[PDB]
Parts: C-alpha cells; sequence; structure tokens
C-alpha cells in the first residue's frame, strides 16, 4: 500500500511541466525578484509566500 | 484624533489598494525589454532579449521625460503593456573601480609641492566647495588643470586629497583601457565614461597616466595608426563638442604632455599648468616621521641623518628604506631596528638599477 501510494504520488510530479533554471540578480521591497534564465532572458517574478 | 483619522487612515488604506491593482500590471505575468523610440501617440516599440516586437501604450506613474532610447523599460507577459521606466537591468556593475566617494588622503605625503598645491586648490577645491567665490565677482573659474612632471611626486595623490575635501565622486580613467583593440571600440568606451558623469554630475573628471599609443608599447590591444586619430581626438570632442558652464571639470595627467597633440591640450579649458618636483630635505621629515611613528628605533639612529643621505628621491623611496631596514631586523627577530640596517638601506636603495652612465661623464 505504501509502494503503490508512493508511485502514484510520484506520477503527478512527473506529469507536472516542471520548472526553469535561473539566478537571482537583485531584490526589492515589493517582493519582486529578478531571475536571469540562461536560455531565456531576464524576468522579474514574485517570490513565494513560504520564503 | 480628527486629523489623524482623515489622513493616516485613508493613506494606509489607499496604498494597500494600489498594490492590489498591480496584480494586473506588476503581477506574475511580468517581463522586461529594451526601449527603442517613443511617439506622441502614447505608444512605443520595445524589444526583449528574446527579440520580440511589442507595440503598446504607456501606463501610469511614468511620463515621457524619463523614457530615453537605449534604456530598459518594464513589459508584461500577456497584455504586454509598458509599465514604467527603470534603471539599467542588473546595472552596469561599475561601482568602485576608477571612481569612489571620499578617498582617504592628506597633505603630508604630498608635502614639498605646496608651491604648486595652492594652484590646484584655488582652481578646483575653491570653486567646487565655495561656489560663491566666482559668482559674486562674476569671474569664470578654471575649467581644468594639466599635470606634468617626473613620476613619484604623488601625481595621483595630489588630486586624491582634493577629492576628500570636495565630498564628491572622483572619476579616473586608465590611458590603456580606451585604446583597447577589439574592432574599433576606442571612441565608444570614451562616451560611456562621460555619460555617467553627466547624469549624477559629480563635477569632477580626472584621468590618470595618459598613454594611448605614442609608439607601439602594446601587444594584445594595438589599434593601429587609425586608433591614434579616433582616440586622442575623442577626448577633444568632449570639451569641443559640448558647452558646460559650471559642472564638468576635466583634469588630465600623465608623465609627459609635450608629445601629446596640442589640440588634445584644448587651450582655454585648462588655464593652469602645474609642474612637479622632488621634495626638499625640509619636507622629508614629515613623510619619514609618519612611517617611523610605529617603528622602533635604536638610540644611535637619527632622523636627520637619513634625510641628508637621500638625494633626488621620490616619496615612495622614503618608505622603501623603512621597509627594507624593517625586513632586515624582522628576519633576525629584533625589536628595535639597529642603526646598521638603516645604513645598509640608505646606501643600497640609492644605487641599484643604473650605477654608471656607462659612457663618458654624463
Amino acid at each position: 500500500n505504501d509502494k503503490v501510494r508512493f508511485i502514484k504520488d510520484e506520477l503527478r510530479l512527473l506529469q507536472e511541466p516542471g520548472s526553469y533554471v535561473g539566478e537571482v540578480i537583485k531584490i526589492v521591497s515589493d517582493k519582486k525578484v529578478l531571475v536571469k534564465v540562461q536560455p531565456e532572458g531576464k524576468y522579474i517574478v514574485d517570490v513565494a509566500k513560504d520564503i | 484624533f480628527v486629523s489623524n483619522s482623515e489622513i493616516l487612515k485613508p493613506f494606509e488604506k489607499k496604498q494597500e489598494e494600489e498594490k492590489k491593482q498591480l496584480e494586473e500590471i506588476r503581477g506574475n505575468p511580468l517581463s522586461i525589454g529594451t526601449l527603442e523610440e517613443i511617439i506622441d501617440d502614447d505608444h512605443a516599440i520595445v524589444t526583449s532579449p528574446t527579440m520580440p516586437d511589442y507595440y503598446v501604450s504607456i501606463l501610469s506613474f511614468v511620463d515621457k521625460e524619463l523614457l530615453e532610447p537605449g534604456c530598459s523599460v518594464l513589459l508584461h507577459h500577456k497584455t504586454m503593456s509598458i509599465v514604467g521606466v527603470l534603471q539599467d537591468d542588473a546595472d552596469p556593475m561599475v561601482s568602485v573601480m576608477k571612481m569612489d566617494k571620499s578617498p582617504t588622503e592628506s597633505y603630508s605625503d604630498i608635502g614639498g609641492l605646496e608651491s604648486q598645491i595652492q594652484e590646484i586648490k584655488e582652481s578646483v577645491e575653491l570653486p567646487l566647495t565655495h561656489p560663491e567665490l566666482y559668482e559674486e565677482m562674476g569671474i569664470k573659474p578654471p575649467k581644468g588643470v594639466i599635470l606634468y612632471g617626473a613620476p613619484g611626486t604623488g601625481k595621483t595623490l595630489l588630486a586624491k586629497a582634493v577629492a576628500n575635501q570636495t565630498s564628491a565622486t572622483f572619476l579616473r580613467i586608465v590611458g590603456s583601457e580606451l585604446i583597447q583593440k577589439y574592432l574599433g571600440d576606442g571612441p565608444r568606451l570614451c562616451r560611456q565614461i562621460f555619460k555617467v558623469a553627466g547624469e549624477n554630475a559629480p563635477s569632477i573628471v580626472f584621468i590618470d597616466e595618459i598613454d594611448a599609443i605614442g609608439t607601439k608599447r602594446y601587444d594584445s590591444n594595438s589599434g593601429g595608426e587609425r586608433e591614434i586619430q579616433r582616440t586622442m581626438l575623442e577626448l577633444l570632442n568632449q570639451l569641443d563638442g559640448f558647452d558646460d558652464r559650471g559642472d564638468v571639470k576635466v583634469i588630465m595627467a600623465t608623465n609627459k604632455i609635450e608629445t601629446l597633440d596640442p589640440a588634445l591640450i584644448r587651450p582655454g579649458r585648462i588655464d593652469r599648468k602645474i609642474l612637479f618636483e622632488n621634495p626638499d630635505l625640509s619636507t622629508k621629515k614629515k613623510i619619514l616621521g609618519i612611517h617611523t611613528s610605529k617603528m622602533n628605533l635604536s638610540e644611535d639612529v637619527n632622523l636627520e641623518t637619513l634625510v641628508t643621505t637621500k638625494d633626488d628621491l621620490s616619496g615612495a623611496d622614503i618608505q622603501a628604506m623603512c621597509t627594507e631596514a624593517g625586513l632586515l631586523a624582522l628576519r633576525e627577530r629584533r625589536m628595535q631596528v639597529t642603526a646598521e640596517d638603516f645604513k645598509q638601506a640608505k646606501e643600497r636603495v640609492m644605487k641599484n638599477k643604473v650605477e654608471e652612465n656607462l659612457e663618458g661623464l654624463y
């Protein structure tokens, strides 16, 4: 039951589109961070509520 | 009570409502780009690093006076609208290299030039720190000074102490970095240096060790014969191509200004010629006393003896003998440096490289 539940829980993680890769450039007080993606350009994105 | 409820309460409430409206503007679908041109119709074309084409309108909080071609504005992912003006993305990353805020320098190490120190102060320190001097009398302050003389006189340290009194940014330029050979590129780097000095207006422009290519003297970055024309005349086109009354003050310094182009001198901008000379024996005690303040001297060591021995030496040669004599006692683990180390230091440092003229008596 734990093996089937683990494989089932890991199935939705592989079906997730995933995430890009980037590096933090600068931060502000608006909770918006500039992340530089290597293949793409620089994008200012909002930080998560957990961090 | 009455005023605080009608001011502080609606202010904090309105600021929270403005941030909620930013979700459709500054929210997660957010991107950037490079501004190209602006039109009177409240529309512009901006290109992101992915090379798209976005033609949209202009949002609030920003006017067209802050929007300049070549800068980096803020875009949107879906609506693709231009948000507002921003500084250089990630910045040029030029903070302290040739420029700083308040360098630490005094007039003691540059002592001996006091005859020529009052010339640079009245033409630089006085008009910048005390602008009422030339305004009340209506006179025009000198817009630049030229530096000429033998090395080791504290050429860089001369303008370094003045920058601390003016409490302004002190710019510097390397002579070899402008003539760097990529393809052309000589005049292109020159404009970026003076452009930064125009935005903040530090009112201080200095260049240390003007070199370029007199003849060759380089390997990796050459530039050829065409680099001499596009470089030395580019510094001229800064003063000759713009008229700035009270702000930009260009100061040029190098070892020999005679071989330079007389047009590069740009007469009428620099009305002061400062010559450098070695300090005499009277001013050597001020420099020697600072380096020997933390040094342990023996009972047979006299400060007046080391000054008399020094003949035709620069400011770095005073601290050199203290460094050489200090290492001799450091290898033997001695507290007070013996007089024999001072004697061997003043005699050796005197003649090292060229002992003789190699031919005849001259």
